[PDB]
């Protein structure tokens, strides 16, 4: 028993649902008691959505525990395919469905004899994995399902394309800038002369899903969703993948230099080289940022950096490898992936933080007392009661994190987003300590 | 001559989980400390709910419950110890509230049974208030605290002679000033307050007081404070919007045989300054899809100010607490010639947005899952939580509550000449 | 005399040197004591500018009371010509070249003698225009030369390209989000079938210029800027132009129609109704946001605008018209511009403001308490001082009001930076209130 | 036994006109008000130049003037009073600061004429300084400002015998403090410095009473103070760096003399601890294209830390004023077997822009109009004006001095291993 009242990372059924949303007709159905549904207010409020969230619950009542839970799990799931007809049915096993321990996996065998939509139970397990191991689990499941079938009935295109092309991995709802995220790398490839053979789970139709061999590869822009199912890819179909998050300048170079790798050794014949180089001196201006004046004035200054693996960890290279920052601390709440965050930011930090208890992150900001922090909405708190400046890099996120106006955090135009909030988080608080020391 | 007409669907609806009642009553109670015993599942709704006083330092926690408290690998009472005892060091409350929650129902927790053992042991009251998402919809929480609340109010040991009134229901200070005050202006004593503003002041309740709802959604309360507490209830309407007001004080000096002294003149004046938002409001349709309990009483103002309700949608409802309510609503559809509705409990949301489709209405009254998909089809909408929160009660809050119900429709009248207001995906 | 500390719209000559910044191979050379160079500051600094700003100044110390001041302007005219070969050099009075009333006009008769680069007297007088008229004016008077050397020489192309095309008129240096606004406006041409002839000041060459007239017609999305260049052109060339500020919903799709009416009146053949509704439903944000439960909270709230004309009296009819705000009172600091303000804001605010003494702008908002205002960074500071947030919308404006990340105010993409500029102001200071009403 | 080399340009530079001198002396003179009477050039310099300080409600405005004010259609006298009284009015104000400028010294406005009548009618004190962009470069507006000063100061009307001595120019308290305590350990008294805190501080100056120069742009102050108040002038080396503040200190002790007691290892422990800026500053080679007159004492400063510095740019230079200072300077360029700099006064940044690009210099010491134009080539560079407002005097500020000269430095360092230094368009 812990207590506590802030947390970084929701229940496992979050991430089942974030994928679910994220297809077209797939209608997610969670066994769950009255009120577990503000998922459909979150999505509708900090997504301002115009369609309603294909979201329903098969509600546990107490004529549950009496072998309920489990007959009107499978008419949930009969009336929900009649009325909205979806693709995909996936069954949701909340904290509840976890300790009634009910045969789900049967009545999703038994449902789906009688519906046309094809039915899943999310192999996910609240006590065992957070929201987002549960969303890399559920997108790889669907993903190997779909591959199956198209196995079965042998309609499994596997000829690559022509010209190289792509799947982009990973891209989800309430997923942090990532609508603008998608967008940035979808132009990026076409920048690059790479055909997009597929963008999952965001937008796609799992009847898509059987099209994913015909890529040359696959590109995973987020540490946290979608390895899974690049793995699964690659051990069935020989297909690499590049998982290098083109964050910042020196990583998106990176990832394109990668990419340039991966193709030539299947043949493309392909120099990205000159493309790095334009796209460095004339789209992005964090290159010409980092020798400018404005940056000088930065040299030396103490920022203190927590959030996701992928955020904070390219959030840390940015500071101190692009901008001369120092780091004091740099942490994440993926305490089930520290060992990567630790490897990827070695030598960019004085210090390593792995917690998910607020409070150690609060306190580790006011003893070190830095110039600027990056981290999340209880950061930016933090920040608020401490009199600091506080630029928001990922999730626990409010609206104002969800703009209509383009902010990818990808890509080259992503470079310039992150400029713009690092220089003004650290200039607001320039700015306040002048003004007092002058007047008010 | 042909009465309301009650309907029961599914139970298929949205709806705040009733612990969501920590978020005012923390703020409400101001020496308590709420602990909710449960998962991730619940710290995250409270989390979202709450919205910006997360970051208040609530008196509020969640008492998260590991793989080992669900298989007893763990000592429950030995884990409420260790926690209840930080909780003191760090607050030094005057009051701890169990809330107890599905997955203690489910795992059978005897929060009852080891509360008054840990309170001895403590030296901290503790009062347990099973509210969960198994049994109740989101207002019906501060029942079932309330409930277990008058249990620890203490015994026994100008004005007319009336003999204690003790009225329940929390509610904003402003709001318990402006409603004591105007029963002082009927020469009407207010003994005390079940809620009072600290854990410390819960007021007397002797065998003999009367008491008033001030709520739609105290039943529990009201049938405790009858059968354990010995009291006897005023049955009254709400006094929510200045028809419920006036009724209300009527009913009450009723009970106490007092001729109500000059109120019909205090009500008309309340109507006379809302004229603007009438206008507004008069022949327009409302649709409650149910979700808070205060739906028979705002759709009963809402008739007297002139509009048609074509669904009264309820989580649950109960006709003895109810009761003068249900017969102001009537007789309302009654003197307006409005047919009378119907009231739907435990209502369908997927059924209710096929009715809503064929009907068109107005305004309907909803939660946030379906606001923004209803705009988008053209449907104005106002979000039902928001009359939870604002101040609703009295002469005085009559207004508010049509700012409230008017404002998709003001929002209406300055974006008007402007072709896109349904603009669907 | 009067006193101030605050100025809203800088000295004649800023606009000059704008607009001389603005072209390439364009020279300004000051006729000022020293000191009056702090306009090469300021462009390197709020701009970052790569390149050194190509501004010299003609020194005047004591030695030109006497004589001085029209001799060395002469050398250094000759001078800056052979170290920096310009086309154009732009003679530039002010203040003090407005006392000492020497014939200025003829140093340029003589040193254009001398020069390979042509020579004007920027033709501005300190105590008559501010810097906005100064640089409309100067644009016009380049324009006119070098459409009469192309008349003069024969080379005067003076046919119409076969395909629709534009010329878009008044993009400059210091412009508010002006870079920006120019991306913008040349996609939403390429959008709309629309070639783009030339756009003028910003990296245009002089030799360009007698190109102007192939162009159908002119857009000149600033009002403070250009409409002295865009009338020139319609009356020598029957070129029309459309001056409507694409800033908002409403008003992007005017610009459009527009558009869409001056084409086909010289056969163009072209309905863009269906690539306005496109936009509106599918890019821009904006007509959904003003549906959307977000704008609902905010009717009826309060707001105060001021600012420069175009971005005071769009801002005005985007809050009223588009999201239900009620304004107090809109106003402006070009008075001389002032009747036309007054008629773009009427019907949209309750009350006119126009002045240009910050402490009478500074009382009107403390006396009307709104919940948000949109002003200059002088607006800002009043809203610090208050406890209101605020957008800032207009000139004097400082570093953080120049992002590298893609933040046009025009078009349609400019349509969505507006949605989150206003929803954050608004929320942000209830977000504050409710904070203090809660804890702290 | 061959001397430091002087050279004077065409005068073509960047510098701040002298008027931003309001903005660092209302700041230290608290009960003061600076008011420029001036054009919007003027105004539109101060608005921007100041930054944030613009928003701190300063006492300072500019006396913005009318065509109706350069015709005299307006009466100047009249036009002063008016809107010095509205100063009266809303600042109570110990003194007035006009600072004449440009357009003032044309047009030939007696302002020197019209004070002591409008001080006499008026009540409040008038002080004079023509600090134009005709005459003057940047700090020189502090000498113009703190000259006039010098003749408002009052009249005559443990520690070592020597008689009064006064120091002379604006620094931060904290840098007095710290300068004046320095002395205290040699046994030496600051009866006075000149700008108090307050102009109602000014210190006593009587014939016969020692002064003492603590920035290299005081001329006229120092001029003003022999000749006008008759006081002995001691030319030491400007107290920038532990070498400066050492000789600064010898100097004065030897003008008394006194031994200076225990100061050698004052020095070496202060040196000692600049051990890691001395690494990085080592070797390298340094440009000053000149702008605010302290570049003859940081020059030596930094030859003394081991750099090659290729040119000293200088607005102005006194050599009468700043003896002591070259005379270190070229001390130390033999010390240290550095070949003796050339120093430019009134230089050209044109012509200076063609000597970096040849030199390759590894600092370039500059202003703002150059600075981002040179990073994008690839030459480092320190923006000039920091130097005028950190606090770089004494033992303890010589630290300070050095952040400052590495800050461009350590940059590298982090970003090194990234192709891309020269960078342009
Ligand atoms: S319904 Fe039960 S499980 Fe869900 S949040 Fe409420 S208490 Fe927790
Ligand atoms: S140089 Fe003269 S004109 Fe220019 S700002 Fe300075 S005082 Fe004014």
């Amino acid at each position: 028993m812990k207590l506590a009242y802030w947390m970084y990372a929701g229940p496992a059924h979050i991430g089942t649902l974030r994928i679910a949303s994220s297809f077209k007709n797939v209608h997610g159905i969670m066994h769950a008691p009255l009120g577990d549904d503000y998922f459909n207010v979150m999505r509708s409020m900090l997504e301002r959505e115009r369609d309603f969230t294909p979201v329903t619950a098969s509600i546990v009542d107490r004529h549950v525990l009496a072998r309920g839970s489990q007959e009107k799990v499978v008419d949930n799931i009969i009336r929900k395919d009649t009325e909205e007809h979806p693709d995909l049915i996936v069954l949701t096993p909340t904290c509840t469905s976890s300790i009634l321990q009910e045969d789900l996996q049967n009545f999703v065998r038994r449902a789906s004899l009688s519906t046309t939509a094809d039915v899943l139970l999310a192999d996910v397990n609240h006590y065992r994995v957070n929201e987002l191991q549960a969303a890399d689990r559920t997108l790889e499941q669907i993903v190997q399902f779909y591959i199956d079938k198209a196995r079965r009935q042998g309609t499994l295109g596997t000829s690559k394309t022509p010209t190289p092309s792509v799947n982009i991995i990973g891209i989800t709802t309430l997923g942090f800038h990532n609508q603008h995220d998608c967008r940035e790398l979808k132009q990026l490839m076409a920048d690059l002369g790479i055909q997009v053979n597929l963008v999952i789970p965001a937008a796609a139709t799992v009847h898509d899903l059987q099209r994913l061999p015909q890529a040359w590869f696959n590109l995973v822009p987020y540490r946290e969703i979608g390895g899974l199912t690049a793995q699964y890819l690659e051990r069935e179909f020989g297909q690499p993948s590049v998982r290098i998050t083109p964050m910042g300048v020196v990583e998106t170079a990176r990832c394109i230099r990668a990419i340039q790798g991966v193709l030539n050794a299947q043949g493309a014949g392909v120099n990205y080289e000159a493309f790095i180089e334009q796209q460095t001196r004339e789209v992005s201006q964090a290159a010409w940022f980092s020798r400018s004046i404005d940056c000088q004035n930065l040299t030396g200054k103490k920022a203190v950096v927590f959030g996701d693996n992928t955020h904070a960890a390219a959030m840390t290279k940015i500071l101190s490898r692009e901008m001369g920052i120092h780091v004091v601390w740099a942490g994440t709440y993926c305490k089930y992936d520290a060992d990567w965050f630790r490897a990827e930011v070695a030598g960019f930090c004085d210090e390593v933080l792995i917690t998910d208890d607020h409070t150690v992150v609060g306190d580790a900001i006011a003893r070190v007392e830095p110039a600027a922090i990056f981290g999340t909405q209880m950061e930016r708190h933090v920040g608020k009661r401490l009199n600091i400046p506080c630029g928001v890099i990922a999730a626990p996120i409010h609206i104002q994190d969800f703009p209509v106006g383009y902010r990818p955090f990808l890509g080259y135009e992503g470079t310039n987003q992150l400029v713009d909030l690092i220089y003004n988080s650290f200039t607001l608080g320039m700015e306040d300590h002048l003004l007092e020391i002058f007047g008010g | 001559p042909n009465a309301l007409n009650f309907e029961c669907e599914t139970g298929n609806y949205h709806t705040f989980c009733p612990i969501s009642c920590v978020a005012w009553l923390y703020q409400k109670i101001e020496d308590s400390f709420f602990l909710v015993i449960g998962t991730k599942t619940c710290g995250y709704f409270l989390q979202n709910a709450m919205g910006v006083m997360i970051f208040a330092e609530p008196r509020y926690a969640m008492a998260e419950l590991e793989e080992g408290d669900i298989s007893a690998q763990l000592n429950d009472y030995e884990e409420l110890k260790r926690l209840c005892l930080e909780i003191k060091r760090d607050r030094n409350p005057s009051v701890i509230v169990w809330i107890g929650t599905c997955t203690t129902e489910i795992i059978k927790m005897d929060l009852e049974g080891l509360a008054p053992k840990l309170e001895a042991e403590i030296g901290i009251p503790i009062v347990v208030a099973r509210a969960n998402g198994l049994d109740y919809a989101f207002t019906q929480g501060e029942d079932t605290v309330l409930a277990a609340m008058a249990a620890r109010c203490p015994t026994s040991t100008q004005y007319h002679p009336h003999p204690p009134l003790v009225l329940f229901g929390s509610l904003p200070d402003p709001v318990v000033t402006q409603l004591t005050l105007e029963l002082k202006k009927q020469g009407i004593k207010v003994s005390g307050w079940l809620p009072a503003k600290r854990y410390t002041e819960l007021p007397v309740i002797d065998e003999g007081y009367y008491v008033a709802g001030v709520n739609p959604f105290l039943s529990r309360t009201a049938t405790t404070l009858i059968r354990r507490r010995k009291c006897q209830l005023i049955t009254a309407p709400f006094p929510i919007g200045p028809d419920g007001t006036r009724t209300w004080i009527e009913q009450i000096c009723a009970t106490f045989g007092i001729q109500p002294q000059g109120l019909a003149e205090r009500e008309a004046e309340t109507w006379q300054k809302l004229s603007d938002y009438l206008e507004l409001v008069r022949g327009k349709s409302v649709f409650f899809m149910g979700d808070n309990l205060l739906e028979i009483s705002l759709a009963r103002f809402l008739i007297r100010c002139g509009m048609r309700v074509l669904e009264i949608g309820i989580p649950y409802m109960d006709k003895r607490y109810q009761a003068a309510e249900l017969a102001l609503l009537s007789q309302t559809c009654a003197e307006m010639g409005h047919p009378l509705p119907t009231i739907v409990e435990k209502p369908d949301n997927y059924n209710q947005l096929q009715r809503i489709k064929a009907l068109q209405p107005d305004l309907v009254i909803t939660g946030m899952a379906h606001a923004n998909p209803l705009e988008a089809r053209g449907i104005s909408t106002k979000w039902s939580v928001e009359f939870t929160f604002a101040q609703i009660h009295g002469f005085g809050n009559a207004r508010d509550i049509l700012e409230l119900v008017t404002r998709p429709l003001r929002r209406n009248q300055a974006l008007a000449g402007l072709g896109w207001q349904k603009l669907v995906a």
